[PDB]
């Protein structure tokens, strides 16, 4: 968002408004900033930002622009009034990691304050995965879904991933926060299949010959472990080279020719598709 | 069935393994302040006002201090329970059948 | 066995559990690299007159 | 163009900042061996083999 601030040189009072609101109170635009300063949102607020616009005008017409001495420089007799819309605070934030054994209950809470009321919370969920997106929690099936606290019962291998809650009001101010689940399997399911994600449809299609693609892979049951990858290179080397480090496998283009690649943990295999455009 | 037995010429027939778990935490930062001119000292019935007023601040710093730990103490409950038939925060009533 | 593996690179070693990771995976030696100020000529040659 | 020029009335002029990089390196593992047996040495034309 971004603040527009006025002043008025006889009360000497800034009034911070939003970026549509006015004011016919005699008072001079002396500029704007952004609230959340996108660069260092924990270090500065308001106080700071009117400040800094306040130093660049001059103190016999706040219109026009002044040199050092003659600044708005002593900001003990100014006082700042707030007429914008207020910004959601986040009392508490979720724990960055939760762990627990299989067959525990796990409870989440978070604490939203400020604003306009009433809140509303949203729940949403995201596995581990490659590919996975965020999937509300169904508030039915769940009905702490709906409110700040959330209560899992009987955790298996599936429940582990991130959590994240979304707190709205009626002016629209969102925060948001995420926290992950770790769940511990006493032993683990073998492994059936291997999906990928940045799609295995093109990967990344890079004109440049320097840019490599990146691969990921993943065991689609929920606890299996999966092994060390190794790949196997495939009849056109020339217009393409892949090689793997560890799980991670990069793919360089040399020439603008489709390919495919297979890589393989000794069981089972992933067939890859790789479209290079000039 | 699991008990750890050895017979007379033992080999490698037990075995086990250990883990370790961490844990983690933040710090935050807090303050206020207050203002006064040297008539409202130097005139002022009062001799002692500024350790009376030193005194207060740090009385309200301690308080604030206690305040946050139980709201953090209480953000932080492994397990929740919900008295009566209430299932969640949206659900707790007094009203009905089964007051919570 | 318990073996230390590779922290880095995704494995962990055995006594580590899922949520534990190794605290210290490198050593900071605290002796930095500086780079030694240019040198001057042309200020040699001047003369310096009193103001 | 870009000179640092200061009036009789110098505030909040000319401002500067730095930087700093980091480097790493590591460590690996080498060995052999070789073995005999006593008759060897003690049967062997040669002295001194070992």
């Amino acid at each position: 968002p971004v603040l527009k601030v006025m002043f008025h040189k006889d009360t000497n009072v800034a009034t911070v408004l939003d970026a549509s609101g006015s004011l016919s109170d005699g008072s001079v635009e002396v500029g704007t900033f952004h609230h959340p300063d996108e660069t260092y949102p924990d270090s500065v607020t308001i106080y700071h930002g009117v400040r800094d616009l306040l130093y660049k005008r001059s103190a016999k017409d706040p219109s026009q622009t002044a040199s050092y001495p003659n600044n708005i420089i002593n900001m003990q007799v100014i006082s700042i009034d707030m007429k914008a819309t207020p910004r959601l605070i986040l009392g508490t934030a979720l724990p960055r990691v939760i762990s627990t054994i299989e067959g525990k209950d796990v409870t989440w809470h978070v604490d939203v304050a400020g604003g306009k009321a009433p809140l509303t919370y949203k729940w949403q969920f995201k596995a581990n995965t490659v590919g996975a997106a965020f999937a509300d929690i169904d508030s039915g099936e769940n009905p702490t879904a709906k409110t700040a606290t959330l209560i899992n019962h009987a955790v298996t291998a599936e429940s582990a991933g991130t959590y994240k809650v979304i707190v709205t009001d009626a002016n629209g101010t969102t925060i948001e926060s995420s926290s992950l689940l770790v769940v511990g399997v006493q032993e683990p399911p073998e492994v059936a299949s291997i999906v990928a994600y940045p799609s295995p449809l093109a990967l990344s299609v890079a004109d440049d010959i320097t840019d490599g693609k990146t691969v990921k892979f993943s065991s689609l049951p929920a606890g299996s472990l999966i092994g060390t990858l190794s790949i196997k290179t495939q009849p056109d080397s020339g217009k393409a080279t892949a090689e793997i480090s560890g799980n991670v496998l990069t793919v360089k283009p040399v020439a603008a020719g489709d390919t495919t690649v297979v890589v393989t943990n000794g069981t089972k295999e992933v067939t890859v598709t790789v479209n290079v455009t000039e | 069935s699991k008990l750890p037995l050895l017979t007379e010429n033992g080999g490698r027939v037990n075995r086990v393994g250990f883990t370790r778990i961490a844990r983690e935490g933040s710090i935050h930062k807090f303050g206020f302040f207050y203002e006064f001119t040297q008539e409202s000292i130097d005139f002022d019935s009062d001799d002692g006002l500024m350790e009376h007023l030193s005194r207060e601040l740090m009385n309200g710093a301690t308080q604030i201090t206690e305040a946050v730990l139980q709201k953090d103490l209480l953000a932080a409950a492994g397990t929740v329970l919900y008295a009566g038939a209430a299932t969640s925060d949206a659900t707790i009533t007094g009203e009905g059948s089964t007051p919570s | 066995m318990l073996n230390y593996n590779a922290p880095t690179d995704g494995q962990k070693s055995s006594i580590d559990g899922a949520n534990s990771d190794q605290m210290q995976t490198f050593f900071w030696l605290k002796k930095a690299i500086i780079t030694a100020r240019k040198e001057q000529y042309f200020m040699p040659l001047a003369s310096v007159t009193n103001m």
